[PDB]
């Protein structure tokens, strides 16, 4: 029920071949140490799928497109999902793998992770 | 004005650079970001990148702010939020990866 910082284990919810990721480093300019919707982060995969592009041991960027330590709107509406989640990115932010899992937070459009929003089944 | 024309524009513009295959999908009953989607490509990574200014250029020469441009320098997949329309231009090997269409079979498509 807690926030996502360093050696925090987050499921991969895209079709990468990442299964399941090691936070090592929460990125963004403020140096701070939690990580919630729309941050990218660095991990290490320490389950994949064979067969898969990525491979476990691998160290990889991530967004966190659910959190469940969840965040609230301008709206005043506070938003929670049963699970951690990311989605491994490019360094331009453009998805690794090609599929989405699963249900992403809207913020990812203003964080320039429209791409993600594009292919996720379901967006709240 | 509204999507509709929004739309017509968006791809005039993509025509214009001869973009091929050029669909759009309409997301009104399946989404509530955007009202259309609109999916074509091109065959050079120059080429993708002038789809993605002249739908850029035509769409402030009336006044439409691009919101955000995705991967426009890599060239592979440039998305082009218009927030009521989504442009996405493709590079011609890269399409077939994503297969939007098929990710939206449901979806009403439109040709060009």
């Amino acid at each position: 029920s807690h926030m996502i910082q360093q050696e925090t284990r987050l499921k991969v919810a895209d079709n990468s071949g990442a299964r399941e990721v090691l936070t090592i480093k929460v990125l963004g300019g403020s140096g701070r140490k939690t990580a919630n919707i729309g941050d990218v982060i660095v991990c290490t995969v320490k389950n994949a799928t064979p067969g898969g592009v990525v491979k476990k041991g691998d160290v990889v960027k991530a967004v966190i497109v659910r959190t469940k330590s969840g965040v609230r709107r301008n709206d005043g509406s506070y938003i929670k999902f049963d699970e951690n989640a990311c989605v491994i990115i490019r360094d331009d932010k453009g998805p690794r793998g090609t599929r989405i899992f699963g249900p992403v937070a809207r913020e990812l459009r203003e964080g320039n992770f429209m791409k993600i929003v594009s292919l996720a089944p379901e967006v709240l | 004005m509204n999507s509709q024309e929004l739309l017509a524009i968006a791809v005039d513009a993509i025509d214009n650079k001869k973009g091929e295959d050029t669909i759009s999908l309409e997301m009104k009953g399946i989404s509530d970001m955007t009202d259309y989607f609109v999916v074509t490509h091109g065959n050079n990574e120059r080429q993708v990148q002038a789809i993605a200014r002249a739908v850029k250029e035509v769409a402030n020469e009336q006044n439409i702010e691009v919101k955000r441009m995705e991967g426009y320098n890599e060239a592979r997949w440039i998305l082009i939020d218009l927030a009521d329309v989504v442009v996405h231009v493709f590079h011609k090997d890269e399409r077939n990866y994503y297969n939007i269409e098929k990710l939206y079979q449901d979806a009403p498509l439109e040709s060009y």
